[PDB]
């Protein structure tokens, strides 16, 4: 699984690398046109590009103007993502450019390889982990900045808040993935956990609440419980029977 | 019809000529091959008893000269040579009169198969790939690799669908999804100059894969097929010709080698997914009849 994957271990070496998730690029609301058929209406989307080492999230907001006059949007979205990711990389100083880009969906490989031909030293690879990055719009400050956009724009976030002052990148990425996996599993339950104590505030400049080290342990335990009970119902298994490597496989989404 | 005499045959050998083959045993008298349709290109090839030794041979054109075979005890190979003096060659051809023991190239009154397999293969196409030397004929063997394999070389035009050459900057999606720019501007207009040269290399790739077992040649053949089919815009005369070219290749392919000479991915794309799938009418028909396991 993930815990015996040399690939997974590599995320936390000293190479610069970026995850790209394109799941939220093309988003719609569902309607009906005069012919009675299904009608879709694009709403703003985003590219989730993350440095798992620093927590820096380059959130490219995909304003609905970029679909105007275009067709086959579900195919185009992947090519647009690739276009933007490559533009990002071009914008960066050389020693800040990633040695590797990991796409969450294999359908991104051809479009990104083609767009990155000017960077032959940047390796594009898929992952066998089903990472929960699509749940990114369950984070209110991300959802809000995307929906309020009136034009294409890039917004930088640190998705680890101030955690790296106290824990390692591995621990912060594991925390991030746990939170997103919980929000993906059931957003209401996951929010009830995060927001149960309103005296622990989400700072204006943060995405997550200001838990103490002590409090994060409890929160992480509750998130784990939520995720594993859903898996447990899905397969009719007691949580307590799951091994630690199994739990990580569940959380990271090992194929 | 022409003759390729042998001035000696001192060593056992299995000999191929175009699609035919025969054995010459230890101490068997043998003076060559006659009744060869003049045509415009042929291959003669050789295999000795050690299965581990290479198959080697020569592509040649009877129209260009008087060619013959002679064993060379120095390199230990049958070699092709040219006789520029017509009278000396005539003497070689008629040496020994009724005592001549020769193979007759089968009559092909309605087996235009060899013509169809080599329609666009002329010696200049071959020399592009197998570097020209002092001879009017071109040596090839089963140990040769392509420059692409390398990354005695087969210098095919490199086709790479994910390369700057295939993709104009700013046309990424356009050029990856529709290969027309790459086929028409880069390959046909830029490199091959015309479709006959393109088809010639495609046919030679097939023949080398079939005769000398070179996997890189099979890769090149498939890539040149895929390039055409994955282009929305192809000159109509190419489109109409491609189906016939492939039809005879599939027809002639040794069925024992079909597993390693035929790429499932490329054929399913070309026949069922590509822009030009409807232009492969007979090729689809022969594939379905002869190799249904590939579809």
């Amino acid at each position: 699984g993930a815990m015996n994957s040399s690939n997974y271990a590599e995320l936390f070496n000293n190479d610069i690398k970026l995850f790209v998730d394109d799941t939220n690029v093309y988003r719609v609301t569902v309607h009906k046109t005069f012919e009675g058929n299904v009608a879709t209406k694009a709403i703003n989307g985003c590219i989730f590009t993350l440095n798992p080492k620093t927590g820096h999230l380059f959130l490219k907001i995909i304003h609905t103007s970029v679909w105007a006059g275009q067709k086959r949007l579900s195919q185009l979205a992947k090519w647009k993502t690739a276009e933007e990711v490559s533009a990002l990389v071009r914008s960066l100083p050389k020693e800040e450019q990633p040695k590797q880009i990991i796409v969450t969906r294999k359908a991104m490989l051809d479009p990104l390889e083609v767009h990155m031909l000017d960077f032959p030293n940047i390796a594009i690879r898929p992952t066998e982990l089903r990472l929960p990055f699509s749940a990114a719009m369950s984070i209110d400050k991300l959802s809000d900045v995307v929906m309020k956009a009136t034009e294409p724009q890039m917004v930088l976030f640190n998705i680890y808040d101030d955690w790296l002052d106290r824990i390692s990148s591995y621990t912060a990425f594991s925390r991030l993935t746990l939170l997103l996996r919980a929000l993906k599993t059931n957003e209401e339950s996951a929010k009830m956990i995060l927001l149960s104590d309103p005296t622990i505030t989400i700072k204006s400049y943060h995405l997550w609440p200001s838990f103490t080290d002590e409090q994060w342990i409890t929160i992480e335990s509750q998130m784990r419980d939520l995720i594993l009970t859903e898996y447990g119902r899905k397969y009719n298994v007691n949580i307590s029977a799951l091994t630690q490597t199994e739990i990580k496989d569940i959380i990271l989404g090992q194929n | 019809m022409n003759t390729v005499p042998f001035t000696s045959a001192p060593i056992e050998v299995t000999i191929g000529i175009d699609q035919y083959s025969f054995n010459v045993k230890e101490n068997q008298p043998f003076h060559g091959i006659k009744d060869i349709p003049i045509g415009h290109v042929h291959v003669i090839h050789f295999q000795h008893a050690d299965n581990s030794s290479m198959r080697y041979g020569y592509w040649f054109d009877c129209r260009m000269g008087n060619f013959y075979i002679q064993y060379d005890p120095k390199d230990g190979l049958y070699k092709m040579m040219e006789e520029r003096d017509g009278a000396k060659f005539e003497n070689i051809v008629h040496n020994f009169k009724e005592r001549q023991m020769m193979v007759s190239y089968p009559k092909i009154d309605e087996d235009d198969t060899w013509y169809n397999l080599t329609e666009f293969v002329q010696m200049d196409k071959i020399r592009k790939i197998v570097r020209k030397d002092e001879n009017q004929f071109s040596y090839v063997d089963s140990s040769m690799t392509t420059v692409q394999e390398n990354e005695h070389s087969l210098n095919y035009t490199v086709i790479n669908f994910k390369s700057r050459e295939a993709i104009r900057p700013g046309h990424e999606m356009e050029d990856f999804l529709d290969k027309s720019y790459y086929l028409n501007t880069v390959m046909l207009q830029g490199i091959f100059k015309n479709s006959s040269n393109y088809f010639g290399e495609l046919q030679f790739a097939f023949l080398n894969a079939m005769f000398f077992g070179n996997y890189g040649s099979s890769l090149q053949w498939h890539a040149m097929i895929e390039l055409i089919c994955s282009s929305a815009t192809v000159p109509k005369h190419m489109l109409d010709k491609l189906d016939e070219i492939l039809y005879y290749q599939i027809k002639t392919l040794p069925e024992q080698y079909s597993d390693i000479l035929l790429n499932e991915r490329v054929w399913n794309i070309c026949l069922y997914s590509s822009f030009q799938k409807n232009s492969l009418h007979n090729t689809e028909k022969i594939m379905e009849n002869k190799y249904p396991e590939l579809l």
